[PDB]
């Protein structure tokens, strides 16, 4: 039973593009404050660069017939061709939309494409409409059928700009061929459980440690080490982690024990890792590959490994759960746990051990929308100001 | 048909031609700069191993693009469903003006032309119009502008006008001469102006409300229509089209901005030909409309005031027409349209108005003159 795409769904755009003979999957993303233009993100390389995967997904929150659509203008359903479509930036919360404007990349007639506030207006809605002669006007949509998506403000498609040095998404009257990868289903979400891309606090066996790091001494060199904090460290955002699975599509599905997966630091950016040395050091996002920064979950430190798994496509079981579960963080290729070095505002320097502590055990607490968006907020600025800085000094 | 049209066409971008299709495109206005540079280079024109022997590509190309954009201007909606804000007329206009940028359009029509020359012999040297710009391609310029962009802004129109219209206008009047007025080209232009230039400003004469400080331009394009209207070689349907539009836009004008044209109506009324109806119909409606300007002292301030020079100029009319009238034989329609132009004159000019005894020395003599009026 193929399932079909319904709205307020969770999904992102993808889009293959041929660079020097080389097929390269990119996924449409945007950010919220700082740039209403929307560019691309590559999954490709996802095994040495992690994508960024929160800038991409989008809620699908109505799904109208162009009649009804031309109706209310003037005044849990399944997408079928033909339809028109309201996206939503799930991390903005801002619409894609027909920005009216163009950047004249030597196409003169072509608009760009970004997001927008308010959902008034035909620049926000899109019609999806059959890739191949197998689909047609009214079939319900599959999670894996390409689409072509056409604004309903100026009948310009989708499109993927080739002739540009560096890729762009644009509005354009030449037509690009867009897949949508299911990225996780609120309906099918149990409460309480973790989900992929969730943004969660990793407390100690003690309840008041949090996995964090030194604070800002405008040394992002010594921001670069992680250790156990206690006090208002555990309300503060730089105990603040995003747990980012290996898979793109239904990333958004509940984690299971063995299931690997990436830590990253929301306020800094940088992906928990391992190092040679059997250290824990915070790593740019160009090297962190997945044989440094993959990690699991453990519901005991008994040795018996999970062993080989299948990814299932959909929200899969509830396992893990917020407050209630003990959870053992293993690098996955080393296999070593995750403990303090219990050496002596606590410090506590987490490092890596064969066997660890006994009370070694992680609990799980979910931040709030809140905090997380206002994290995300924070290092934007601080990228953009330090460059501003920089631009200044120079 | 206009919609699926403009459908098929985004769709196939192809079909707009290579200076549009949207990569590497030049522009409408530098495919038609080309255009008219291969027309002039006979290497890239002719095949070079009268249409039929030499299909001149310098024109096939400027025809292609003035047919499309005709077809685009003519596939634009209609004003009132843009005015009821019919949301399909509304994205097909905002989908062509994102097609078509402004600037393109006022470039073609600020192209010049190629002037008619008359040779040493006497000769007429005839520039062959079937290989060069012509001006049915500025023609489908302007029904694209008036269909897509409107001409609605004030500022915009008096750019236009200086930029494009008036030049043209103003050749048509030096082509006015009875050798050159045969000639196929100052037929061509006329048939345009008559047809496009005119009824454009016929439409948009509300939009002459205001031109206090571009005096000069719209007394130059005064004068220029004035003349045009005298041409002879004029027909019947471009001598009515001229007819409105002067004289819708000398209604809306301000009087203050007009007594350099009623100097020149003032001495071409008196011979009272046929051609003469048009100007002392327009004295007429003037005279009767800005009456207060000179009976009354000030009138409103936005009139001004009378500079008594003016006032001495419209007793000279008075009279002048009085006189010939008189001398004239009698004509039925002509007398009984002179009668209202005389009685608004009379009217207008002040009852006791002081005649200045120092009368006005060094008369224009250029616009005052037997043949040639230069």
């Amino acid at each position: 039973e193929i399932q079909f795409l319904r709205t307020d769904d969770e999904v992102v755009l993808q889009c293959t593009a041929t660079i020097h003979k080389e097929q390269q999957k990119l996924c449409l993303a945007a950010e919220g404050f700082g740039n209403r233009l929307c560019f691309l993100e590559s999954t490709s390389n996802s095994k040495n660069v992690p994508p960024d995967l929160s800038i991409c997904t989008f809620v699908l929150e109505q799904s109208l017939s162009v009649r009804a659509l031309q109706e209310m203008l003037a005044n849990h359903r399944t997408l079928l061709y033909g339809h028109a479509i309201l996206l939503r930036h799930s991390y903005s919360g801002m619409y894609l939309c027909c920005l009216s404007t163009s950047r004249s990349s030597t196409d003169k007639l072509a608009f760009d494409v970004g997001l927008q506030e308010d959902t008034t207006g035909e620049a926000c809605w899109w019609t999806i409409h059959p890739a191949s002669k197998q689909r047609s006007e009214g079939e319900k949509v599959r999670v894996g059928d390409d689409l072509i998506l056409v604004s309903v403000s100026s009948e310009r498609y989708l499109h993927l700009s080739y002739g540009n040095g560096s890729l762009h998404v644009d509005a354009a009257f030449q037509q690009t061929l867009w897949s949508v990868a299911p990225i996780s289903s609120g309906s099918e979400a149990a409460q309480g459980y973790l989900i992929g891309g969730d943004v969660l606090r990793l407390l100690h066996g003690h309840m008041d440690e949090c996995l964090t790091v030194p604070s800002g001494e405008h040394g992002e060199e010594q921001r670069r080490t992680v250790h156990y904090e206690g006090g208002a460290v555990s309300v503060h955002a730089r105990s603040l982690w995003r747990l980012e699975t290996l898979r793109v599509a239904w990333s958004g599905s509940h984690i299971r024990w063995g299931q690997p997966f990436r830590l990253r630091h929301v306020t800094t950016g940088k992906y928990l890792s391992l190092m040679e040395d059997k250290n824990l050091l915070l790593m740019d996002k160009e090297k962190a590959d997945v044989k440094s920064t993959a990690f699991t979950f453990r519901s005991s430190k008994e040795k018996l490994d999970v062993g080989v798994r299948k990814e299932v496509d959909g929200m899969g079981t509830s396992e893990i759960k917020y407050g209630d579960s003990v959870c053992y963080i293993q690098h996955v290729d080393t296999g070593l746990w995750l403990t303090y070095q219990s050496v002596d505002s606590i410090q506590r320097k987490a490092i890596m051990h064969h066997e660890g502590h006994m009370d070694d055990g992680i609990s799980l607490s979910r931040s709030q929308h809140e905090e997380s968006r206002t994290a995300r907020v924070i290092r934007s600025t601080v990228f953009l100001f330090n460059r501003f800085i920089r631009g200044l000094d120079a | 048909n206009a919609n699926v049209v403009v459908r098929l066409l985004i769709r196939r971008p192809e079909c707009f031609g290579p200076a549009l299709r949207g990569e590497g495109g030049n522009g409408l206005l530098a495919a038609m700069e080309e255009a008219i540079k291969i027309a002039e280079d006979p290497s890239r024109d002719g095949p070079s191993p009268e249409e039929d022997d030499t299909i001149h590509m310098g024109n096939a190309i400027m025809t292609f693009y003035s047919a499309l954009i005709d077809l685009l201007g003519r596939c634009a909606p209609e004003m009132h469903l843009i005015h009821a804000g019919k949301g399909e007329a509304i994205r097909i206009r905002s989908i062509l003006r994102s097609l078509i940028p402004l600037g393109d359009l006022v470039g073609v029509i600020s192209i010049a032309f190629q002037m008619p020359t008359i040779a040493k012999d006497g000769n007429v040297v005839e520039p062959d119009m079937s290989a060069g710009f012509c001006p049915d391609h500025k023609a489908a310029m302007v029904l694209f502008l008036d269909r897509v962009y409107g001409i609605e802004v004030q500022d915009f129109l008096l750019h236009l006008l200086e930029v494009g219209f008036l030049p043209d206008l103003r050749a048509a009047a030096s082509l006015d001469t009875a050798a050159l007025s045969a000639t196929d080209m100052a037929l061509a232009l006329n048939r345009y102006l008559c047809t496009a230039v005119l009824p454009l400003l016929t439409r948009c004469a509300p939009l002459f409300a205001g031109t206090e400080h571009h005096a000069s331009l719209i007394d130059s394009l005064l004068h220029t229509v004035y003349r045009l209207s005298k041409g002879c070689s004029l027909t019947k349907a471009q001598r009515d089209s001229i007819e409105v539009c002067l004289l819708s836009i000398c209604g809306q004008l301000r009087p203050s901005m007009m007594q350099h044209l009623l100097r020149r109506l003032v001495f071409d009324v008196p011979l009272l030909n046929e051609h003469a109806k048009m100007p002392l119909k327009l004295l007429t409606n003037h005279y009767e409309r800005c009456w207060k300007y000179y009976c009354l002292p000030g009138g409103w301030g936005n009139f001004g005031a009378a500079s008594e020079e003016e006032l001495h100029l419209s007793r000279k009319l008075f009279w002048g027409i009085f006189d010939a009238l008189s001398q004239k034989k009698y004509e039925q329609e002509l007398f009984k349209l002179a009668l209202p132009c005389l009685s608004a004159v009379a009217g207008a000019l002040p009852p006791d108005y002081m005649e200045s005894n120092y009368v006005s020395m060094m008369e224009k003599q250029s616009s005052m003159d037997s043949e040639g009026n230069f």
